[PDB]
RNA sequence: CGCAAGGUUAAAACUCAAAUGAAUUGACGGGGGCCCGCACAAGCGGUGGAGCAUGUGGUUUAAUUCGAAGCAACGCGAAGAACCUUACCUGGCCUUGACAUGCUGAGAACUUUCCAGAGAUGGAUUGGUGCCUUCGGGAACUCAGACACAGGUGCUGCAUGGCUGUCGUCAGCUCGUGUCGUGAGAUGUUGGGUUAAGUCCCGUAACGAGCGCAACCCUUGUCCUUAGUUACCAGCACCUCGGGUGGGCACUCUAAGGAGACUGCCGGUGACAAACCGGAGGAAGGUGGGGAUGACGUCAAGUCAUCAUGGCCCUUACGGCCAGGGCUACACACGUGCUACAAUGGUCGGUACAAAGGGUUGCCAAGCCGCGAGGUGGAGCUAAUCCCAUAAAACCGAUCGUAGUCCGGAUCGCAGUCUGCAACUCGACUGCGUGAAGUCGGAAUCGCUAGUAAUCGUGAAUCAGAAUGUCACGGUGAAUACGUU
RNA sequence: GCGGGGUGGAGCAGCCUGGUAGCUCGUCGGGCUCAUAACCCGAAGGUCGUCGGUUCAAAUCCGGCCCCCGCAACCA
RNA sequence: AAAAUG
């Protein structure tokens, strides 16, 4: 069967959105273009920077924008420069003033965006997967994670016909609401076509 | 949704918008009654000899991301099913599955 | 069903005469959910037959209704090999149900004026049973009868 | 040997890579035992008969553009095909091109209100050369030329990701250690009860754990506090008798925070366990009602046409631009609905009560003008305030008297109204008139267990206009369940 | 020359008792089934070989014509 | 009660 989207299906339970900000309809569409469009520019760029989460603040006629990184260096270089050029470039996808915030986010190895694209670009180098994955699990559960599954779908080494493997180690009860279960997805373009990643991680149980 | 599709559809945006106010005159003297046959007549060849390419009723409103035709959501600027990855995301603000 | 759990919810709404079997003849005789039609209609009914008969119509109802309530009633089994039918006395209660839907049933279908005088010709009739509801409900009595050797 | 039927002794050529025994897991049986589900039974209302709407099959066409095909396709992708959409046909016109990057050269885009053509396109075309300069030039814009190219709704869903249907909201599906078996495997997960439930109890070579069930979430039903504007009006007053005003925090109402129901208490049963059958209190009693939530996997299920993507394919075209036509054709068949065949009704007059929602490129009132669809006009509203906008079925009084009819409305003729550049192919409504089939429908077949079925109305999305479709909201309001062959 | 018989595409009722055209197989269409076969249900298809006559009226009865049989009788 | 085939 089809399972729905543990991230939308916690959305105000315990989730919280990305872009939060009020609006109506004379630019409710603009602004959250403009969003969709600021988020895919700053992954493209700094896609090599291990980036996670992108936050959108507006406030009357400014944008706050917050990144979740683990390598803040990369962003701030040298008194960051490319911070300020981050800015210039920013200014025309929304006109008002922008502001950037650089947060550091510790435990990369417990973040399923970090963990999805790290496992993507060990396959993408054709290094088997079993090994990747393992690899993850151990480090997650080696420290906190009181549950993590990953999923690796498709045409896996080179055999011409495609198949799902995952490994699942703790507990990670999807259909309780009181968990916070981390999950993210991603690809990997290799020769022989699309690889798709999906991770979950189970961190503890909201009480409160 | 080819990128030919696209183009072609924010000519006929741009177009509609460029003039924006003809219309809104010529539409102006034929509504209103007392403006005679002599100032009808004239407006009625002003309105034909316009490029037809600058019309409300020429222009297709698609998704801002494919350019979907099917399935639009004025509120938002997307099609059918990038609402619902957006959503899921959570993007989207102030959007949850609802239900009552 | 299969559990038997299913309740049994008690309606006794009679506006003015406060009879128990008149509500529920109301409800067999409601359609389309249109109570006060059949409100209106019955009680037309019931003023016609006071008009014609000096006894009240509240015994002439009655009787009516126990001259047109069954006994025994013919059901058909899957024997496995034949097509059987076996008779089978009423459920106490279900004789009344099914002398209202056939009073109601048959009174539907007159061709005259409305069903006021309708209902009205069907009560005087079973009152002492000339009609046609009386002669159908024989004629599965003598079914039952006729089908007697099976009986069980 | 035998009377005969035939018995007994007993080969070969040729041909295949197997034939076979016992046991294991699953599947199946016109084998068996328990249990469940509108599966039957008990009832209500339909479909299949008529006309019309809509999709599909077939046929036709220059084209009727592709996809979906037992349940799990067929008011489906499409939450809106006159142009566009648009992917097809006819015809006309482009080759670095409608778009992006690299090279060189010339210059503002704008506005020039003109001509040829169905049009893309081409040609004259007043006016200003512009901004900042190391004042050399640069940016960005318009055009020209060359390649590297750009492009494709082109093929492959049996190369794929992502997304979805289905079994099925059924209660199942597994693992670690231990033990049994030479092994595939098996125990746990079997037994006796009980539950909606692998839910729970006790037993028990098993002891534990995970995904599932339940719970945490939304809504509704009771009550308390907070708060009274644009909401409300019990009491006082004013009163032009309209919450119209002063005013009030009473109530309703709005929306935040909270209590309440947990088998809690009593009686009976039960292995004095789980649990079962009644009762009190209680607004609600036995997961109170409804929704979201869809385990391991199955169908090489669907999608390359939303998107992405490995290949393969075209480069004067399988890429682009424009005008017309088609997707709305029609000897037939099928699916899904609407209106009916009338007296539990058709008209006429006055009269009563809802919920939900949308509105500043918008709603669009009053008066007035038109039989009408509608037209001038402009108030108020960024909305508990103004508008959309008067609910209908219901009740009463008059009439029709069962007649293809004061039923039914298709079809058709004439003239209109609205938006749109443009209603012929091919929109919706309005006025007058004609007025059809249709007498409740074979075999067969469908939905539904309580605010349910049935019936009556209202709103939103898509959208210049175009709903009998989709989603959503209320009014009135049933019958039936002996039971599991 | 004898006797019987002509009725939807094929075969038989309706004939005796004049007034009342049905049935089985075929064709078409639709049902049931995962699908076919078998089954189930509708529609079309004969104004009754022909003509006259009787009769108020003839598929039902009286002759002629044409044909079919059971016949005898034909054997290139 | 009927039930041939793939
Ligand atoms: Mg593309
Ligand atoms: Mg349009
Ligand atoms: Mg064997
Ligand atoms: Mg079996
Ligand atoms: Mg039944
Ligand atoms: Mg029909
Ligand atoms: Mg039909
Ligand atoms: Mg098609
Ligand atoms: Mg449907
Ligand atoms: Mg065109
Ligand atoms: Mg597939
Ligand atoms: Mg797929
Ligand atoms: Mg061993
Ligand atoms: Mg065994
Ligand atoms: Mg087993
Ligand atoms: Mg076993
Ligand atoms: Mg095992
Ligand atoms: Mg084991
Ligand atoms: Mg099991
Ligand atoms: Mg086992
Ligand atoms: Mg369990
Ligand atoms: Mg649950
Ligand atoms: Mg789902
Ligand atoms: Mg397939
Ligand atoms: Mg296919
Ligand atoms: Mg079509
Ligand atoms: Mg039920
Ligand atoms: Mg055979
Ligand atoms: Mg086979």
């Amino acid at each position: 069967g089809q399972k729905v989207h543990p991230n939308g299906i916690r959305l105000g339970i315990v989730k919280e959105h990305t872009s939060v900000w009020y609006a109506d309809r004379k630019n409710y569409a603009d602004y959250l273009f403009a969003d969709l469009k600021v988020r895919e520019y700053l992954q493209d760029k700094l896609k090599s920077a291990s980036v996670s989460r992108i936050d959108i603040h507006r406030p009357a006629q400014t944008a706050r924008i917050t990144i979740h990184t683990a390598r803040p260096g990369i962003v701030i270089g040298k008194k960051g420069e490319d911070v300020e050029k981050l800015r210039q470039d920013l200014t025309k996808q929304m006109g008002v003033p922008v502001h950037i915030n650089i947060e550091e986010i510790r435990k990369p190895e417990l973040d399923a965006m970090l963990v999805a694209q790290s496992v993507a670009q060990q396959l993408e180098r054709r290094v088997m997967f079993r090994r990747a994955m393992k690899r993850a699990v151990q480090n997650a559960m080696r420290i906190g994670a009181k549950g993590i599954k990953i999923q690796v779908s498709g045409r896996l080494g080179g055999a011409e016909i495609a198949r799902t493997e995952w490994y699942r180690e703790g507990r990670v009860p999807l259909h309780t609401l009181r968990a916070d279960i981390d999950y993210a997805t991603y690809e990997a373009h290799t020769t022989y076509g699309v690889i798709g990643v999906k991770v979950w991680i189970f961190k503890g149980e909201v009480i409160g | 949704a080819k990128e030919s599709m696209k183009n072609r559809e924010l000519k006929r945006q741009l177009t509609v918008a460029k003039y924006a106010k003809k219309r809104a005159e010529l539409k102006a003297i034929i509504a209103n009654p007392n403006s005679s046959a002599e100032e009808r007549w004239n407006a009625q060849v002003a309105l034909q000899k316009q490029p037809r390419d600058a019309s409300a009723s020429r222009l297709r409103n698609r998704c801002r991301l494919t350019g979907r035709p099917h399935g639009f959501y004025r509120k938002f600027g997307l099609s059918r099913n990038k609402l619902r990855e957006a959503a899921m995301r959570g993007d989207v603000p102030g959007l949850v599955k609802a239900s009552w | 069903p299969r559990r038997r759990v299913a309740a049994k919810r008690e309606v006794l709404a009679d506006p003015k005469y406060g009879s128990q079997i008149l509500a529920k003849f109301m409800n067999h005789v409601m359609e389309s959910g249109k109570k006060a039609v059949a409100e209106r209609i019955v009680y037309g009914a019931l003023d016609k037959v006071k008009e014609r008969g000096k006894a009240d119509p509240l015994e002439t109802f009655e009787k009516a209704l126990d001259a047109i309530a069954p006994l025994v009633e013919v059901k058909s089994r899957r024997v496995g090999g034949a097509t059987y039918q076996v008779p089978v006395e009423v459920r106490p209660s279900r004789r009344n149900a099914l002398a209202m839907r056939w009073l109601v049933d048959f009174a539907r279908k007159r061709g005259e004026k409305s069903m006021a005088l309708r209902l009205a010709g069907e009560l005087l009739d079973a009152a002492e049973g000339k009609g046609a509801a009386v002669k159908k409900r024989e004629d599965v009595h003598r079914m039952a009868e006729a089908n007697k050797a099976f009986s069980h």
